[PDB]
DNA sequence: TCAATATCCACCTGCAGATTCTACCAAAAGTGTATTTGGAAACTGCTCCATCAAAAGGCATGTTCAGCTGAATTCAGCTGAACATGCCTTTTGATGGAGCAGTTTCCAAATACACTTTTGGTAGAATCTGCAGGTGGATATTGAT
DNA sequence: ATCAATATCCACCTGCAGATTCTACCAAAAGTGTATTTGGAAACTGCTCCATCAAAAGGCATGTTCAGCTGAATTCAGCTGAACATGCCTTTTGATGGAGCAGTTTCCAAATACACTTTTGGTAGAATCTGCAGGTGGATATTGA
């Protein structure tokens, strides 16, 4: 089967592994690389997803939207600072 | 007058998500000045990526390059 | 005969707006007004629906940000009411001056 | 032709820590945004890395120092533990 | 009768002599120590190149010194020309340090 | 070999006088001298990880001026005469 | 043993200099900065030019990148007097 | 064979043309690099290197010294607003501040 | 506190716009082989970092004092919010046409390689010299009266 | 409207700690012949993008009116700067051992480069479905008294 089931994650290691080598970052990759970054993505995405689930949650809500994502991540410290310079499109600003 | 465009009101509303709660009447020319210095900013860097590539539409992701490299970071229209 | 007090209503809007996410520069002017600075840079230039839509994002989503800042200091200068002067220090804080 | 996205991922990812919850069309575009930075911040330090040192191969050493110097505290712990696990996990199959 | 400059005087001069001046102004040792203090608490055994503690002094005090224009013109903003904890740290917030 | 302890101390109130001055600061209120302090060690700390960081990635014992200088750029702090 | 070489831009700086100012030299210390520059401005360009490289689904970085890569990077003036010698060596050197 | 003609004379620069086409490809920035882009880079590269030291020479002769140092080419970085501009976030180290 | 006016808050409700879902095909992603080579040991030369000594004078400490600055208070002009009005610019939305991003589809001009010379640069010797920092008049610049 | 104080300036001086030349290799540009591609031409084609037109529908531009905010004046407790005596401890010079970078070699585990095979993920027509956007009715919050 695919390495991404081999190393037990969700995220395409085979595709993170053609796109480190396709983006000029280095001459070459080790195998590890391409597991390690996927992980690395995926628990992050899952990080957000989380607390955006709870934010759609917390508004009686099902689907998650951007309000959703914007309202997780500023209300994150961590996540707050990781993304410090980065708008969410259509996420307004936290209230009060 | 485009620029003029961009109304009192519509400011008074910027303002207030920003949680200013009283405007002294000069902030509303002060502020189209910043608001055309950002644009003529992300457009030129944006156009510049246009002809770069050789075409004469300019792409959410001209847009999307430009605003990383002002460091304005945006999400939603193409990483 | 019934009015509201100066600010009352003021503070209703932030609460309002502070809650949806809506752009709040009318769609129309905001294009007309990109497409005329683009004329600028290179004529004749078609945009696709999604760039002059991100503009806006970025552009309202850095407005409000500065309106931050800047109300900041105008209670710095223990007033209520923003003024220029205000985002002139934002700014060159920011380094944007 | 095509344009591939990390929805799909996204999506499993999703339903695996939110089994009810949906995501809206401009939200899965946030989180594609979102991916691609990360991806690229990741990856762009540890080209450099790698350069500082003369090395010529980007390894999972790499990835994770660079996790340690971009993210947050806690969060490039936990970014290090399923790091290194995955690795393992991989190593031994 | 014994001469006295009036308050600021001194000051103003200061900030000519300082301002024309490129010296570091922290002294070495003092600072050295508190790097390897600062080091040490991060990691245990370790040694730092002469320029490594010099690349540093030099780079803080290149930040306390900009810090302190913004701290300034926070303090000025304010009518007043007494910097404060206040001005540094409306400073820093928009600085987005905080 | 020695313990170091409360070594921000180093940084000296006319130390940091002197700075407001090449800083254009003409009044300092008794209050700066701690806040000063406070926010060096933050700066300080935030760019010695990072250095150190550098450092151990490159299986060393000896903080590099370049050490530094990666440290410093990361931080987005360029500094030119080390580099 | 041999103290592995170490280049630097020190020569052509220096060369430069004599151009510019016949009588005039240039701390060691005032040379360490001028070589930071050269590197980060190259560093920042090579870096512009390969991202529009990437964007552009293109392979090679070719002058015509560079260009564009200044304009970017370098403001007003100094970016059209870049692109004039920049463009001015390009065809020279074409031409030879 | 014909006789060796460095390609920095051939663009007529004085910045070395075949170093800089050397690091171009070691800096992994693409594939593969053209002819022009190190000519053109080290054109660029060679032309702000000699407006700093133009403006940072003249600072040293209005200070009555013949060899720059630091604080001149500080001096000449901040007094020019593009200069300036350029390098807003780079600190040079021993270069002192404006007398604002 | 009363009382009228508006707001804001909830709980349902029904429909249309997006989501989901279902059914298929190049284009990556996984294999199996044969080579290539990056860079991890295993030394070990030798640069330069941590220390130790010692003496000296630049400066950090602490204290005394009172100049003048920040923080209250007041208060009056007038600027900016709330509003009910009236009109027109923006928003909605099929329509129809056309400029144009992308596609292929070529291939001649232009890189990449692999060797094989042929210098340009660099690491210390060796030969020079700004200018650091020591002094002294003359020129301000200040603060008392 | 000085003028005694004392801080600042600007030119003159000259030994030496750094800058600028002087040699020698040798690492890395150049020169060549050869094999591989990149990515500009040209017709082409679906597709978004632009130009209309057409309604209402708000939503913005206007003036009034006056609440209450800001900025000007005045006041004074006490904080913060200037001076000064004291003497700690940062600096400055110089020597020393040895930690630990950094230069070489040696040479496998791991990565690159095909060639094929599958498998997957993106795309283009069908079945739900989650809220949005209104109702209604009910306490709330706000302002006038
Ligand atoms: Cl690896
Ligand atoms: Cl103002
Ligand atoms: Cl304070
Ligand atoms: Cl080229
Ligand atoms: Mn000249
Ligand atoms: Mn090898
Ligand atoms: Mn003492
Ligand atoms: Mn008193
Ligand atoms: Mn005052
Ligand atoms: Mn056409
Ligand atoms: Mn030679
Ligand atoms: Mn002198
Ligand atoms: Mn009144
Ligand atoms: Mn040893
Ligand atoms: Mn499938
Ligand atoms: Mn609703």
């Amino acid at each position: 089967k695919t390495r991404s089931s081999r190393a037990g994650l969700q995220f395409p290691v085979g595709r993170v592994h053609r796109l480190l080598r396709k983006g000029n970052y280095s001459e070459r990759v080790g195998a590890g690389a391409p597991v390690y970054l996927a992980a690395v993505l995926e628990y992050l995405t899952a990080e957000i997803l989380e607390l955006a689930g709870n934010a759609a949650r917390d508004n009686k809500k099902t689907r998650i939207i951007p309000r959703h994502l914007q309202l997780a991540i500023r209300n994150d410290e961590e996540l707050n600072k990781l993304l410090g310079r980065v708008t969410i499109a259509q996420g307004g600003v936290l209230p009060n | 007058d485009n620029i003029q465009g961009i109304t009192k009101p519509a400011i008074r509303r910027l303002a207030r998500r920003g949680g200013v709660q009283r405007i002294s009447g000069l902030i509303y020319e002060e502020t189209r000045g910043v608001l055309k210095v950002f644009l003529e900013n992300v457009i030129r860097d944006a156009v510049t990526y246009t002809e770069h590539a050789k075409r004469k539409t300019v792409t959410a992701m001209d847009v999307v390059y430009a605003l990383k490299r002002q460091g304005r970071t945006l999400y939603g229209f193409g990483g | 005969p019934h009015r509201y007090r100066p600010g009352t209503v003021a503070l209703r809007e932030i609460r309002r707006y502070q809650k949806s996410t809506e752009l709040l520069i009318r769609k129309l002017p905001f294009q007309r007004l990109v497409r005329e600075i683009a004329q600028d840079f290179k004529t004749d230039l078609r945009f696709q629906s999604s760039a002059v839509m991100a503009l806006q994002e970025a552009c309202e989503a850095y407005l409000v940000g500065l309106f931050e800042d800047t109300n900041l200091c105008a209670i710095h200068a223990k007033r209520v009411t923003i003024m220029p002067k205000d985002i002139q220090l934002a700014r060159r804080i920011r380094g944007e001056r | 032709s095509r344009k591939e996205s990390y929805s799909i991922y996204v999506y499993k990812v999703l339903k695996q820590v939110h089994p009810d919850t949906g995501i809206s069309s401009k939200a899965m575009g946030i989180m594609n945004s979102f991916v691609n930075d990360i991806f690229e911040r990741i990856a762009g330090e540890a080209s450099r890395l790698a350069h500082y040192n003369k090395r010529s191969t980007i390894t999972s050493r790499e990835i994770q120092t660079a996790v340690r110097l971009l993210l947050p505290g806690e969060l490039a712990k936990h970014a290090v533990s399923e790091g290194t696990k995955a690795v393992t996990k991989y190593t031994s199959a």
